């Protein structure tokens, strides 16, 4: 339910040019309702999200690139 | 004339067949990693080293 | 996780969860006879556009907030 409400708020932001203030709506886990996280003072460095996407994508791509595994038995 | 050399020994034919079977097995093993749509392989050594 | 810890210092739990979710959903497409090269190409384009969208619509300049943003950013962490 929360993600559906959270997604609905952000959907209106990208389709209604006069409702661009809804981009800041996130999650308020204390009361379990969406909340403007820019007003609430919930901030993260931009580098944290950007580097998370770049690193996770490359790591996921690396594993996705495998389709065959050969495990040599130990020499001992 | 008719019949030629008997070729009593059968070992050379078996050796040739085994060599060909091994080569074909290797080729089929590495066929999947050919071309732009080929895919990598992950090889883990006895020491535990992992290479993709 | 170590790389994110060394090069950023935060978001270490998020990157592991996101990467596993990315791989989990990618495999579902592969099981539907979608070639992994197509899936990899889609992921690369999405990651490039996600970064561009963030830097163009979801960034807040800290100069408009003063010292309070640093406290709020620290409190969030
Ligand atoms: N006060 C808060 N209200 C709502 N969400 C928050 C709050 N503080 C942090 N979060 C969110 O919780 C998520 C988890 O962060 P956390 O797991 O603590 O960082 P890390 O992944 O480095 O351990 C963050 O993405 C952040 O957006
Ligand atoms: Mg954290």
């Amino acid at each position: 339910d929360l993600v559906a409400k959270l997604r609905a708020f952000h959907n209106e932001a990208q389709v209604n040019p006069e409702r661009k203030n809804l981009k800041w709506i996130g999650l308020d886990l204390s009361n379990g309702k969406p909340r403007d996280n820019k007003q609430a003072g919930v901030f993260e460095p931009t580098i944290v999200k950007v580097k998370s996407l770049k690193f996770a994508t490359e790591a996921a791509i690396t594993i996705l690139r495998i389709d065959d595994l050969i495990k040599l038995h130990p020499e001992s | 004339r008719g019949k030629g050399a008997y070729q009593d020994r059968d070992k050379p034919a078996q050796i040739r067949f085994s060599n060909i079977s091994a080569a074909k097995a290797v080729a089929d093993a590495i066929r999947t990693s050919l071309g732009p749509k080929g895919m990598d392989k992950m090889i883990q050594d006895g020491k535990g080293d992992v290479t993709i | 996780a170590d790389l994110q810890d060394k090069e950023v210092g935060d978001g270490t739990t998020s990157v592991v969860i996101i990467a596993a979710e990315l791989l989990k959903n990618a495999d579902e497409l592969v099981k539907q006879k979608i070639h992994p090269t197509s899936v990899i190409s889609g992921y690369r384009l999405a990651c490039k556009e996600a970064v561009r969208y963030i830097n163009e619509n979801l960034i807040v300049n800290t100069d408009e907030l003063g010292r309070d943003c640093l406290i709020n950013a620290a409190k969030t962490s």
